[PDB]
RNA sequence: GGUAGCUAAUACCGCAUAACGUCGCAAGACCAAAGAGGGGGACCUUCGGGCCUCUUGCCAUCGGAUGUGCCCAGAUGGGAUUAGCUAGUAGGUGGGGUAACGGCUCACCUAGGCGACGAUCCCUAGCUGGUCUGAGAGGAUGACCAGCCACACUGGAACUGAGACACGGUCCAGACUCCUACGGGAGGCAGCAGUGGGGAAUAUUGCACAAUGGGCGCAAGCCUGAUGCAGCCAUGCCGCGUGUAUGAAGAAGGCCUUCGGGUUGUAAAGUACUUUCAGCGGGGAGGAAGGGAGUAAAGUUAAUACCUUUGCUCAUUGACGUUACCCGCAGAAGAAGCACCGGCUAACUCCGUGCCAGCAGCCGCGGUAAUACGGAGGGUGCAAGCGUUAAUCGGAAUUACUG
């Protein structure tokens, strides 16, 4: 329990994947208020929940349409220090997501319960089993 | 004439006038190129000289010659003008550099390619 | 919050990454990161690029000296980013499992392994090849760098990559999947006030970017040069019309790949 | 930064022998010399006051292997130098180490007298001289590199050498391979088809 | 504080200082009063290597003037009267 | 501005205040001697002048009314005080 | 940050003490300051250290040197399609002021003061050393380097201090921008590197204080994008190399020919030969002087202590650095282009072409056999460059003082 192996063991670095328009980016914004990084919160496209609070979709065009490339996050939850990724949904668009998986030790898949399992959901599991 | 006179109203030099005043008296200039026309030269000669009216960067708009047989230029484009007049077409006091910015060098030219901008074709 | 409780409770501490040398334990000391991404760098006052590194083992500390295994050149670190949510932050010192940012100047690529000395490279990282189309020919009737500069700055990133033939103009871009739109959009966001549109271009390949022994290459860089291109990063590439004209090209032979390398 | 091509093609334009293809059989000929420096050599070049003035130096350069960008300065040099700038330019042109080499027969042509002064195979009062442009003062003694002394070449050179006009301001040897710069060449002990003024003028315009 | 020091008037790698009386504050090669010798850190075992108007240096020290510590290493590495 | 020597600011303020009064005492005293003149009290004049004579010399040696400045004050004072009294 | 309270010093402040000082003709007035270290025999006293002492430090008066003020004259752009300009304006007197003279300020008083040798007013502009050009007289210019000046977001102001009206200080106003829990806050790269912007176009978010020099410090030492190196770019000036020899009635090929041949052409081949410079390998100057540890010096002193000094002993100090340089290894291997050929201007033809296409610095080329167009052959001139455009002086005795 030296100050080194302690810092190491209390860390946890993960993905967040799914099929386009599932909930990545939203569940992420919410994970951020459970980490005291965002004192309020928002939505997406800065939409239905008002206030110029969208957010944390880096870029710009993202806020015009809907999501582009992996934003990365570090915050403290409970006894841990989480490193959070935000993987883009779209066939042509990424790439990147795949390379991003290379930085995660584990992974969380969001599923639209109104849609079930969609196309890039199935394709993402294949990519996942590559690294068990 | 007289010293006293020269002493008084002293001799005054007569400044020179740059035949090419598309400002700054600088190497060359970038220009938007307003139109791409062709005209006829003075009495002795008779061709269909190619020219373009270019909106320089400094605001002056000016007509320039397109040296070489054929060019890619048209409507918009963005040539870069040089200097040297075109004693055959008056008003044409500038030459657009070939193979610079939006301008394509003369296709196939093999002699004195430094001008007309072209690269050594398979030595 | 449950799924988070579940996250904290069950999910792995930093894991071992494989290399062509050994199983690299997270527990080890001696810093060992590996990049993995050079994010779509806008970015508020710089080209930055800031390569995103994973940190497999060892503790990073601000003034430490590291070794870029690939280029085999030892590099001292000072400005090493810590990303507080899509936002640069200064800067601290890191432990395995975190994500660190650097500063790409044609020195970093994708899968560039950094150690404290151990010459070895992480067997991971995908890096696949683009399809194509394009010819951004720009409204804004030029400039010309900002467009190009924009393109030779979105290209040391992993998504796309440009292609500029030996005719100065004729700019080709290729080509993640088909979202050639972020390009247009980053052509009037990020830090370039260009506009830009498209066309169709007689290019199937992709291409594939070659080099090996001398003289022979200079005979190659000549014969099929028509036809030959050069990239942002100052090398190399061909650009073909179809598959048959791709095969015959390589078939000129026998000098090297294939090569994509992003 | 040297010729590197049809060297006779040159001496044919100068209508004289520039000591180029010296080697074995000295005293040129055998190549068409004269009647065809090109594709119209047959012609009668009724040249201008310019011609018989540029061709003069265009010669002097070649009769030494020196170039323009540099020749000029030699002239500029001679100019500052008191006395007939004409003979002076010569004094400096002859004073070239690449020249003192060849001139002391330590090498066939003034061309073959370079590949070595260049490839460190000579020297002065010590220090091996790498630049085929060193300016040899008085007394300054050379000496083929004690190293690659007498080799499958330089030997065959000294042969025709000492059987040539033979200088007057150098005290060469033979097996000891190491001449000396006894004194700076006066005007009387050197010349031929070479005019001073005729060149000292071209640089006055 | 009129300190006698050296200015680097050499050339890439081959320096060539110069002892000079100058108002302590000025730049290295900045304004000064009067060159008073030099210093050649090359020379190579031959004839020269340094020169100093020793009987002038004293005139300054006389009106109070601190000497560099690298300037002092010269005032003696070359003796005083022998 | 984030530069350690900013304590040179608060360090100055201190002396600014200090001097201010010192100096403010300086004149206020000199004045009393002028008041006597615009009145004609040669007695109170030489008086205020003496209770100032040293008070001016002091803040001088301290360094606020530096050298000469001192002389002048007493000088053109001792001159007017008798010139018409 | 706010209020209360305690605490030290070379912080601050009296008193004392005073000349060679300030005020005053003189008599006499009145002015100052800090201590802190390394030691060390007496004696040792309230044995804290008093004291002896060297060592740095403080006060005061007069000086040295440097640095800065300030004043006068001459000179230092263009414009009269700028001819009149000025009231603190010009001088006086007298208070105040300044470090100092001074309209600096104020009061009073004379009424002046500058100007066609060009004031005033516009436009432009950092000045000199010098730089480029020229035979020179001159013309042009003032990047790099050094002297002087000025500014440091815009405008204004003072404070502190020897010195600032203060690039990385402060106060105010202005414009802009950044943080905020919304009440209030913060900042200015014309320091280095860097991004945006503009442009025909101008460099790496590098290394080290090792050397020279600066600030503090008794010293060691700390700080130092000053400096010294490095990284990028043929932008340039000076080098240098891409091979040196030898070689036939003179290859094939190309190109011209009245076909008899000429020419690229010794050019290539072939034959010998050298390997600088690169690439690979080794060995390795100089930029280092110094400081840091001990022994001695009528060195002073009460002292072999402590301090300095000078010899001497050992250990040791560089970024550049896989240095500069030197020796092999291999092998001509790895390294030539650009402009030009009617004339000025060195340098020729064929073909195509047809006043079309196009050339052009000026004259001037092209309407069928064009050395001036495009290509080919050939030739000419420059060479890591060559050309073009741009700009300056020259030629321009084409503002002519020389002329």
């Amino acid at each position: 329990l030296s100050p080194y192996l302690q810092e190491v063991a209390k860390r946890r670095t993960f993905a967040i994947i799914s099929h386009p328009d599932a909930g990545k980016t939203t569940i992420t914004e919410k994970v951020l208020l459970f980490g005291q990084a965002i004192q309020t919160a928002g939505t997406v496209k800065g939409r239905g929940s008002n206030q110029h609070a969208k957010s944390d979709w880096m870029e710009m065009e993202k806020q015009r349409g809907i999501s582009i490339t992996t934003s990365v996050m570090q915050f403290p939850y409970h006894d841990c220090l989480v490193n959070l990724l935000d993987t883009p949904g779209h066939e042509d668009f990424s790439e990147d997501t795949y390379r991003t998986l290379t930085a995660v030790d584990c992974c969380l898949m969001v599923i639209d319960a109104a849609k079930g399992v969609e196309d890039r959901t199935r394709k993402l599991m294949e990519v996942t089993r590559l690294r068990d | 004439a007289t010293v006293n006179q020269l002493v008084r109203k002293p001799r005054a030099r007569k400044v020179a006038k740059s035949n090419v005043p598309a400002l700054e008296a600088c190497p060359q200039k970038r220009g938007v190129c307003t139109r791409v026309y062709t005209t006829t030269p003075k009495k002795p000669n008779s061709a269909l000289r190619k020219v373009c009216r270019v909106r320089l960067t400094n605001g002056f708009e000016v007509t320039s010659y397109i040296g070489g047989e054929g060019h890619n230029l048209q409507e918009h484009s963005v040539i870069l003008i040089r200097g040297g007049r075109v004693k055959d077409l008056p008003g044409v006091r500038y030459h657009t550099v070939r193979g610079a910015l939006d301008c394509s060098g003369v296709k196939d030219r093999k002699q004195a390619r430094s001008k007309y901008g072209v690269k050594r074709p398979k030595a | 919050d449950h799924m988070l409780d579940g996250l904290v409770e069950w999910a792995p501490a930093p894991m071992p990454r494989q290399t062509d040398t050994r199983t690299v334990e997270a527990s080890e000391d001696k810093f060992t990161g590996f990049v993995f991404k050079i994010q779509a760098n806008m970015d508020p006052k710089h080209r930055d690029r800031v390569a995103f590194m994973r940190v497999v083992s060892g503790k990073y500390e601000k003034g430490m000296k590291l070794r870029q295994v690939r280029t085999a050149k030892d590099v001292v670190i000072s400005d090493a980013l810590t990303f507080m949510a899509g936002d640069r932050s200064h800067v601290e010192e890191a432990y395995p499992g975190d994500i660190l940012g650097l500063h790409n100047h044609g020195t970093i690529q994708i899968g560039d392994t950094f150690t404290q000395g151990e010459m070895m490279k992480f067997t991971g990282i995908p890096n696949f090849a683009p399809e194509l189309f394009r010819r951004i020919r720009l409204k804004d009737p030029l400039k010309q760098k900002q467009l190009l500069k924009g393109l030779v700055q979105l290209s040391e990133e992993g998504a796309v990559q440009v292609f500029r033939p030996i005719s100065n103009n004729d700019l080709i871009v290729g080509a993640v999947g088909v979202l050639q739109f972020d390009v247009v959009v980053a052509r009037l966001k990020s830090e370039y006030n260009v506009e830009a549109v498209y066309e169709s271009v007689n290019v199937a390949t992709a291409r594939w970017v070659e080099c090996a022994d001398a003289k022979k290459f200079e005979e190659f860089k000549r014969k099929n040069e028509s036809q030959l291109a050069l990239d942002g990063g100052d090398n190399l590439a061909y650009i073909a019309t179809s598959m048959v004209n791709l095969r015959l090209a390589q078939e000129r032979y026998p000098d090297v790949q294939f090569h994509q390398t992003r | 930064a040297r010729y590197l091509g049809p060297k006779l093609k040159l001496s044919r334009r100068e209508g004289t022998d520039l000591f180029l293809k010296s080697g074995v059989r000295a005293i040129d000929t055998k190549c068409k010399i004269e009647q065809a420096p090109g594709q119209h050599g047959a012609r009668k070049p009724r040249l201008s006051d310019y011609g018989v003035q540029l061709r003069e130096k265009q010669k002097v350069r070649r009769i030494y292997g020196v170039l323009e960008r540099q020749f000029r300065n030699y002239y500029k040099e001679a100019a500052r130098l008191k006395g007939n700038t004409g003979e002076n330019l010569l004094a400096l042109l002859e004073g070239r180490l690449d020249n003192v080499v060849y001139r002391m027969g330590f090498g066939a042509t003034r061309a073959e007298a370079r590949q070595l002064v260049s490839h460190k195979a000579i020297m002065v009062n010590g220090r091996v001289v790498n630049i085929a442009s060193y300016q040899v003062s008085p007394n300054d003694v050379v000496s083929i590199r004690e190293k690659a002394k007498k080799q499958s070449r330089v030997k065959a050179a000294l042969e025709l050498a000492e059987q040539r006009e033979k200088p007057t301001w150098l005290e060469v040897d033979a097996g000891k391979m190491e001449g000396t710069f006894k004194r700076k060449p006066e005007r009387s002990d050197l010349s031929a088809d070479i005019n001073e003024h005729l060149i000292v003028e071209l640089y006055s315009k | 504080m009129v300190t006698i020091r050296l200015a680097r008037h050499g050339a890439k790698k081959r320096p060539f200082y110069q002892v000079v009386v100058a108002d302590s504050r000025n730049a290295r090669n900045g304004r000064f009063i009067e060159r008073v010798g030099f210093f050649n850190p090359i020379a190579s075992e031959k004839e020269e290597g340094t020169r100093l108007d020793l009987d002038r240096i004293a005139h300054w020290v006389g009106q109070g003037a601190t000497i560099s510590d690298r300037v002092a290493a010269l005032i003696k590495e070359v003796n005083k009267a022998a | 501005n984030i530069k350690s020597a900013k304590k040179r600011a608060i360090q100055s303020e201190k002396a600014r205040k200090h001097n201010a009064s010192r100096r403010s005492m300086m004149r206020t005293f000199i004045k009393k001697v002028y008041a006597a003149i615009e009145a004609g009290d040669k007695a109170a004049a030489q008086k205020a002048f003496n209770e100032m004579q040293p008070i001016v010399d002091r803040q001088a040696a301290k360094g606020l009314i530096h050298k000469n400045k001192a002389a002048r004050h007493k000088a053109n004072l001792t001159a007017q005080i008798n010139k018409l009294a």
